[PDB]
């Protein structure tokens, strides 16, 4: 609801820029998580997708970059900046990409620790670099406007608590 | 929250695409009619808690429960209804073929 | 469609045993495709998957049994391991690689790709201490978006929330899961139950009881085990299943062999007695029924390579000492 | 020293003693002079094993010359008031506190060696002092002897009054003379 | 001290010691005197061996200058219990019990090294009390002396009454006269 | 950014963002500004050996 | 030849070579032998790959130049190598 008032309002009708809001649901691992974007989407007006966090790395590694997310965006909104630039994301699996006991860092978590510092910029807001289709163009698309939904177990999160 | 044996029942049958919905029109396909009675549900939550399963284990527990039943209807025909009760899930009785 | 009765008397035709296991994909294939072709479901509700799970020690028929149903159908057909696929930002590959060999096998064809069935084997070996490769490919399970690039370019994407997956593997050590679960603790010891007698029923059997609570001790994730909620067992090839795969399959070795030998009006007449003996060698290096081709192969070989020398040949005794190399099958004349 | 030995599993690799990877089987080891501190360990591996599973039967291996009283009795106690059954197996020898432990197994589960040798007495105590203690503990000794022959004749299935005859004086029997006057139940020759 | 091994396999590599490194093919010592806890540990990883490959043979090293008589005979119970034929090696000595277990390994797979020594007695033993009680001790003794007898007269194949007269006393029997004598069925001298 | 010679984007991508912001302006964009955000997160792993280049 | 979706060397020819030697004749291509060296230099420990891609013309084809698009079911097709490390797996 938030989110479409800030749609209409994109011509920032007001002496503000109305921020955005992102949601961390966390939640025991078979709760219906996942359950609750998919029934998301069928009644949304504007792109969604989802994605996983155990794919996504670090980027200049042969895993999954983070900017792929938005290239899956994209083809919800049949490849329309305009559109892309206001979508909402669900990503999944986010508590796998917790530092795994290793707080010192004594090599980089690319597929922990270097996930969470590259979704840095992207959860804020930040113009990413998309492949044209899937790097002779890089379209450009901000996410500045564009919700994200983080999802995950964190199995083991209750003892902390 | 974590699902209970409640929780379990009540999306048994109330989502729109719950399990036992899909399984009904399964068989609506074939013609025969399938009911759920609230006693089976009741003991297929029981199953499942225990098997720390969840949700998804009620899928599991139902296909076993249901695999002999829709092994010969679709070669066996005359069928009108089939009626599930608690002791079907348990194996020790079968479904209640009805004719008509 | 064929119903369930149908496509069982065809495994059987190309099957031997594993009831239980052909009643299960027998009804497995049936709704799954049921669901397929009737998506409208007469209503709105959305039909869900059902995975299936195949449970078996080696050579014991999984991807003929797989076969069989992709040779039944018009669909494609594609095979994997899980040894193979890693996590992601690793030297090893990731779960897409899956996705990458069924649109070449589909013709890039969306459609016939949907309808078509993916089979996967050494599901075991992967379990808890690893753990990442589960995580991976659980997204694949209960639906998915991913894309493939075309003409192998809009980069076709296939959705596989509409894909069977069938997931087998040979567990070792189940079968002592199964047993504390469903048996006695009594391990090692003079009241304990050793298995000294090679019982090829007590793993089939034990198996078969198999239940969440015994993967979740042999290391599966339980969300995995979740994914799949269909489970099938299979028995171990015991001798007098040995002895029934060379006559009672409909392309059984001994029938390619026998239609060979009477192309050239030559009989091929294998002795009841031989045949165990094959079957018992394939027992002794435990190379199941795959090693029955080269233990008749063998055989076969020096016969056929002097069947032709010769004419008037009229028929061929294959015998108990041609099996072990001793002798040589007579000819007739 | 004890050799260490190695469970392979599905799930990973796990290093185990040879007493301790049988205990995992529901399998304890009785051995040597019975006391206070080794009756304990037997005692806390039982009721290790029923809280892992109270509906399977625990096996006790029992070869020793026997020793402390209350040390046996702390061990016959502990049978009892678990519900799993404890089968005992006499290996070796089982001296009077052993041969009260062999016997003390559930029915039906009792076995033997064909090559065992086990010995019944009566209690053996001392106490030096004063008249008057002396009867204090002399009762008590006697008490004891009784209360043991009583619970010999329940297991065994013997009178009272043959029990105290052949646990008068020591008295030897064979693993299959145990079976007739039964001490144990079967005999465990081979592997079937 | 014990030496530290490391073996390789598939899953990596593992440190083990010289004595569990061997246990693993199934080689089990039985090294020093004959007693319960020495004992025990044998049977425990006899037992263990079965249940890991009830159809692969265990090897035993037997150098011993004997030992109890009821410790050993857990043993011997054990080896014609389990199904795996038990084979027995003589390195160094074999004393009277030492040699008892030496010659109660599977027929055919008995072995002893050409400068091992094999000696065999009738048991020893003693007791002090009154003339009723020591007649129940020396009368037992007698028994277990014929149950002793009985057994090495089988496995070995010779008469009982040669075995009785042979036991009286002392008798030393070199690896080659063993082989005469049924105690052992060959000698290894070389690898091949 | 990543070192050059890797799939990682490159550290000349800043440059063409600048050109975008002046119009593709040589002269321009050799007197604007750049900003670089979390350049803590490329900071070396010091504990880590010197065995595996850091591109990141 | 490459893996599939390659455009370094076309997996195809093999087939289109086949048919030149055997003047474009259906009969004559699909009665000789069609021998493919270096199979173990490709095979998996992109490599596992390009037997797939082999595997689309091997069985199940039609695929010809005069496009003719004619079967190889008849075509043997008798894969040689050396199998580097092949012993050691045995
Ligand atoms: N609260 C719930 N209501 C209805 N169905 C649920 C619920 N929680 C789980 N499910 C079932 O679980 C399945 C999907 O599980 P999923 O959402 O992937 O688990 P997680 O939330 O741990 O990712 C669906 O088939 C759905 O029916
Ligand atoms: N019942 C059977 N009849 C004929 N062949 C069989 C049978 N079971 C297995 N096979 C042979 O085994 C091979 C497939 O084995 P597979 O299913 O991969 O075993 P596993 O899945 O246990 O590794 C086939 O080539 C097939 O010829
Ligand atoms: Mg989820």
């Amino acid at each position: 609801y938030n989110h479409y008032k800030r749609l209409r309002n994109g011509d920032t009708s007001n002496g503000v820029e109305l921020g955005k809001s992102n949601i961390l649901l966390i939640g025991p691992t078979g709760s219906g998580k996942t359950l609750l974007a998919e029934t998301l989407a069928r009644l949304l007006d504007v792109p969604f997708t989802m994605a996983d966090a155990t794919t996504l790395t670090e980027a200049g590694y042969v895993g999954e970059d983070v900017e792929n997310i938005i290239q899956k965006l994209l083809q919800k909104s049949d490849y329309d900046v305009q559109k892309a630039q206001r979508g909402i994301v669900y990503i999944d699996e986010i508590d796998k990409i917790s530092r795994k006991s290793d707080n010192p860092s004594i090599t980089r978590d690319v597929s922990g620790e270097g996930v969470q510092q590259a979704l840095l910029k992207l959860i804020e807001g930040t113009v990413a670099a998309v492949p044209p289709q899937g790097q002779q163009e890089f379209l450009q698309v901000d996410t500045s406007k564009i919700l994200f939904i983080c999802g995950g177990a964190f199995a083991g999160l209750d003892k902390v608590i | 929250n974590e699902l209970s044996e409640e929780a379990l029942i009540q999306i048994l049958k109330e989502p729109k695409n719950a399990l036992t919905k899909q399984y009904q029109a399964l068989f609506n396909l074939e013609g025969v009619d399938l009911e759920f009675r609230d006693e089976a549900l009741d003991a297929i939550a029981k199953k499942a808690m225990a098997r720390k399963t969840g949700a998804r284990g009620l899928r599991s527990i139902v296909e076993a429960a249901l695999l002999d039943t829709m092994y010969d209807l679709p070669s066996m025909e005359d069928v009108e209804k089939v009626v599930i009760d608690e002791s079907v899930i348990d194996g020790q009785s079968e479904p209640l073929l009805i004719y008509g | 469609l064929p119903t369930p009765h149908e496509i069982r008397n065809h495994l059987d035709d190309y099957v031997i045993g594993q009831e239980q296991a052909k009643k299960v994909l027998a009804v497995a294939v049936y709704n799954h495709y049921k669901r397929l072709r009737n998506g409208d479901t007469s209503n709105g509700v959305e039909l869900g998957k059902s995975n299936i799970l195949l449970i078996g020690p080696t050579g014991s028929g999984k991807t003929l049994l797989a076969e069989t149903l992709a040779r039944l159908l018009d669909v494609p057909f594609t095979m994997a391991d899980a040894t193979t696929l890693t996590e992601a930002g690793y030297v090893g590959e990731d779960v897409e690689n899956i996705i990458q060999k069924l649109l070449q096998k589909s013709d890039y064809d969306v459609q016939k790709a949907q309808r078509g069935i993916v089979y996967i084997d050494e599901i075991d070996k992967i379990s808890r201490k690893g753990e990442g490769v589960q995580q991976a490919l659980l997204k694949l399970i209960e639906g998915t978006v991913a894309a493939v690039p075309p003409q192998g370019q809009e980069f076709l994407q296939v959705d596989t929330s509409k894909i069977l997956f069938i997931c087998g593997g040979a567990f070792a050590g189940l079968d002592k899961v199964i047993s504390h679960r469903v048996e006695t603790g009594s391990g090692i010891g003079f009241g304990a139950t050793v298995k000294a007698k090679s019982d090829k029923a007590s793993e089939g059997e034990l198996l078969a009881q198999v239940e969440p609570e015994d993967l979740i001790k042999f290391g599966l994730i339980p969300e995995f085990i979740g994914r799949l909620p269909v489970v099938a067992t299979l028995n171990e090839l015991s001798e007098e299943a040995l002895i029934q795969i060379l006559k009672e399959p409909k392309n059984a070795l001994t029938k390619q062999y026998q239609a060979l030998f009477n192309l050239e009006g030559v009989d091929l007449e294998f002795r009841d007695e031989a045949l165990d003996a094959i079957a018992k060698k394939a027992m002794a290096r435990k190379t199941g029924a795959r090693g029955l081709r080269s233990i008749v192969e063998a055989a076969l070989l020096d016969t056929m390579y002097d069947l032709p020398s010769m004419e008037d040949v009229e028929k061929v005794v294959i015998d108990e000492s041609v099996i072990d190399g001793q002798s040589e099958p007579l000819l007739i004349y | 020293l004890v050799p260490m030995v190695i469970e392979q599993t599905s799930r990973g690799e796990r290093s185990f003693d040879i007493y301790s990877r049988l205990l995992k089987e529901r399998v304890i080891f009785l051995t040597g002079q019975v006391e206070d501190h080794m009756a304990n360990l037997i005692v806390a591996q039982m009721l290790f094993l029923e809280a892992e599973n109270p509906e399977k039967d625990i096996y006790l291996y029992i070869n020793s010359p026997g020793g402390v009283i209350t040390a046996g009795m702390s061990i016959y106690d502990t049978m009892q008031f678990i519900k799993p059954d404890v089968s005992t197996i006499c290996m070796g020898q089982a001296a009077s506190m052993g041969a009260f432990l062999l016997t003390a197994g559930a029915k039906g589960k009792r076995f033997c060696l064909p090559n065992s040798r086990v010995m019944i007495h009566q209690p053996l105590g001392g106490y030096q002092g004063q008249a008057t203690d002396i009867e204090i503990h002399a009762r008590e000794i006697l008490k004891v002897k009784g209360r043991m022959n009583e619970l010999m004749a329940l297991h065994t299935g013997q009178s009272l009054e043959q029990i105290e005859r052949d646990t008068e004086r020591d008295r030897f029997l064979s693993a299959p003379e145990a079976v007739e006057y039964g001490l144990v139940d079967s005999i465990l020759t081979h592997r079937n």
